[PDB]
Order: structure tokens, then C-alpha cells, then sequence
């Protein structure tokens, strides 16, 4: 949804 | 060793 | 001396992860952005819901206020930023230039310019009045995690997963300094101190660092929290005592003594990663926001 709400790889 | 983060000069 | 931040209100409305909370420079309002494609306005003192601001096609990673507290800029996965009139809720301009998710955003003190950072690895300087991109900086070699203007708008600090912080001349677009840490962990957050003399940088190794960027030296280190996977906002709390406020991947809000580097408080409440924290301009008020499994914003108040 939002890049900031997503964990780093 | 105190750092002044707010004072403008 | 230690602060005594205690939970005053919990703001619920967002249907997906909250990404950013910011207090209006006039102290009246709190703006939030979310993966739910919305911006929400709440009362800064009572947490009272005010309005919903919509228009973005995908989720928002950041939101920022203009100096007069009348406008907002938001950074979206839809590859654009949007300038909004707060009172009406209308989109004044759609800033288009980036070729990937827009991660971070900020107005300069004058509020005639906007700085944005993106997954496309660049930093953009936009004209507020026209919505036109004035400059495209080939800033980094990995996603741009943070962008901040200094006290007089003369400089921009940017951070990236590439391990660097950079200081740019606003007018020329020239890179003035590149910060090297004696190691390269991804830089997930950066901001100037209120007087523009220092930069507070967060790295994906559970560390916050206060740099004298001019001399390229680290003066203070803040650790003890969890930060290895998210671009968590950090703050200078200057209303009472001098603290460093940050979210953490352990669902807590960490507060440190700025000088001693000692943890003075750990705020419990949230049930997911505390991605964002913000400090009220005149009052000892902290606003914190959490990720997907929580989705709430909390208002914390202290006597000092």
C-alpha cells in the first residue's frame, strides 16, 4: 500500500 | 560535552 | 530530570498502516498519512477528528505542513506528490516527475519550495505556486529515505539506503558535503537540528547519530531500540527538556536524554512498529503512529 509501511528486502 | 541544538547564531 | 509522557488520547480512523504524523506549525492540528490513500486532520490538543483528504491513487509514505499551516504536501506510491489546501481539502497541484514511489517530502521555511525524495534514487525541488519541478538532483544510488530543508532554506539534507547523507545548496543544486560513517549501514532518516548546525541520522543498525555535518564528526549516539527494517522518523524534543524521540520496531516510543544519551522513557501502547513520531511546536506533546496490525495514532503528554 505505502512504501514506508513495507519492510526492507 | 554539551551540544546546543536550538541556539541560532 | 526525566519526562513523564503519558497516554492522553488514541486516534482511530485509518484502515491501513499509518506512515506519517506531523503537527501544524501553529500547534492547532495533527496531519496523518496512510497506506489507505488518505490524509487525516485531527485536533492537536484533544485528538478530535477534523476531516479526510483524498485524491492519491495509491498509498502515502509522508505528509508535511507549510509554514502558515494552510497547505500540505504528501508523498505517494502513485509516483506523485500533491499540494493541498487544508481548509477546503482541494488538491492545488499534482507534482509529477519521479519515475518510482515518492517516499519523503518537506516545504522550506519560506514555503515557496518543496523538496521530495524517491525510490527512483533522486531528490526533486518543486515550485509550490506552479507545481513545476525546478531541479532534479542525482542524489543517491539507492532509495532516498529522507529530505529536510534547514532553518533558512539555504540547504537540503538527504539520506539513502546507499549509506550516505548529503548536504545540497538549494540555489545551485550543488552537493556541498557527503557524510561517511566509518561504515555503510542504510540511512533511514535524517533532519537538521532547529538551529541548522547538526543533523540527526537514523541507520538500519538500531542507531541514531547526531553529526556536526560541517566538521563531519559524530557527537552523540542513541541506541537501545529496534530499527533494522523501517524508515522511522526521529525528533528533537525542545519544548521542555532536550530529548531525542523515536519510534521503534518493538512497538515502543523511545525517549533519550539529548546530552547523556541515556534512555529516559519507553512508551507502551502501540501493538505494531512505531513508524512515526512527532513533537508539538510549543507544548510537551508527542504524537506517535503505528503500522498495519495497529493503525492508530496516539497523543502523549508530559509535564517537562
Amino acid at each position: 500500500g505505502a512504501a514506508r509501511a513495507e519492510v526492507h528486502l | 560535552e554539551e551540544v546546543d541544538v536550538t541556539s541560532v547564531y | 530530570v526525566k519526562p513523564n509522557y503519558a497516554l492522553k488520547f488514541t486516534l482511530a480512523g485509518h484502515t491501513k498502516a499509518v506512515s506519517s504524523v506531523k503537527f501544524s506549525p501553529n500547534g492547532e492540528w495533527l496531519a496523518s498519512s496512510s497506506a489507505d490513500k488518505l490524509i487525516k486532520i485531527w485536533g492537536a490538543y484533544d485528538g478530535k477528528f477534523e476531516k479526510t483528504i483524498s485524491g492519491h491513487k495509491l498509498g502515502i509514505s509522508d505528509v508535511a505542513w507549510s509554514s502558515d499551516s494552510n497547505l500540505l504536501v504528501s508523498a505517494s506510491d502513485d509516483k506523485t506528490l500533491k499540494i493541498w489546501d487544508v481548509s477546503s481539502g482541494k488538491c492545488l497541484k499534482t507534482l509529477k516527475g519521479h519515475s518510482n514511489y515518492v517516499f519523503c517530502c518537506n516545504f522550506n521555511p519560506q514555503s515557496n519550495l518543496i523538496v521530495s525524495g524517491s525510490f527512483d534514487e533522486s531528490v526533486r525541488i518543486w515550485d509550490v505556486k506552479t507545481g513545476k519541478c525546478l531541479k532534479t538532483l542525482p542524489a543517491h544510488s539507492d532509495p532516498v529515505s529522507a529530505v529536510h530543508f534547514n532553518r533558512d532554506g539555504s540547504l537540503i539534507v538527504s539520506s539513502s539506503y546507499d549509506g550516505l547523507c548529503r548536504i545540497w545548496d538549494t540555489a545551485s543544486g550543488q552537493c556541498l558535503k557527503t557524510l561517511i560513517d566509518d561504515d555503510n549501514p542504510p540511512v533511514s532518516f535524517v533532519k537538521f537540528s532547529p538551529n541548522g548546525k547538526y543533523i540527526l541520522a537514523a541507520t538500519l543498525d538500531n542507531t541514531l547519530k547526531l553529526w556536526d555535518y560541517s566538521k563531519g564528526k559524530c557527537l552523540k549516539t542513541y541506541t537501545g531500540h529496534k530499527n533494522e527494517k523501517y524508515c522511522i522518523f526521529a525528533n528533537f524534543s525542545v519544548t521542555g527538556g532536550k530529548w531525542i524521540v523515536s519510534g521503534s520496531e518493538d512497538n515502543l516510543v523511545y525517549i533519550w536524554n539529548l546530552q547523556t544519551k541515556e534512555i529516559v522513557q519507553k512508551l507502551q501502547g502501540h501493538t505494531d512498529v512505531v513508524i512515526s513520531t512527532a513533537c508539538h511546536p510549543t507544548e510537551n506533546i508527542i504524537a506517535s503512529a503505528a503500522l498495519e496490525n495497529d493503525k492508530t495514532i496516539k497523543l502523549w503528554k508530559s509535564d517537562c
